[PDB]
């Protein structure tokens, strides 16, 4: 299940019930909508070491 | 001069700290090149090399 080439993340009924609040966000958003790379790409550089070591205190 | 920052991961293999001093002399200047370094000793990447920006080794 967790060979990426055979499958993708889905939103279960669960998930599609809270995109409801949650929209196109990183955690509602489908792999193939243009949203999801985008903010994946703009937002990782928030959990980098550097930004780790910028939240602790 | 942010937004790098590159992904710069720095693997070393070490017994006396040459090596280490080196890699971890190398994260410090990717920093003031914008990357995003990450420094670890080699065969803690195992398998697990970047497949994006860059691993000097």
């Amino acid at each position: 299940a967790c060979d990426e080439s055979r499958f993708d993340k889905n939103l279960s009924q669960a998930l599609k019930f809270v995109r409801d609040f949650f929209g196109d966000g990183l955690f509602t958003s489908w792999t193939h909508e243009k949203n999801w790379k985008k903010a994946h790409n703009i937002l990782l550089p928030s959990f980098s070491q550097q930004a780790m070591k910028g939240y602790h205190a | 001069e942010n937004a790098h920052n590159t992904p710069l991961l720095v693997l070393y293999g070490s017994n006396m700290g040459t090596a280490e001093g080196t890699a971890r002399d190398l994260a410090d200047i990717a920093m003031s090149k914008g990357f995003a370094p990450q420094v670890a000793t080699l065969d803690s990447h195992a398998g697990n090399l970047p497949r994006e920006g860059a691993v000097l080794i």
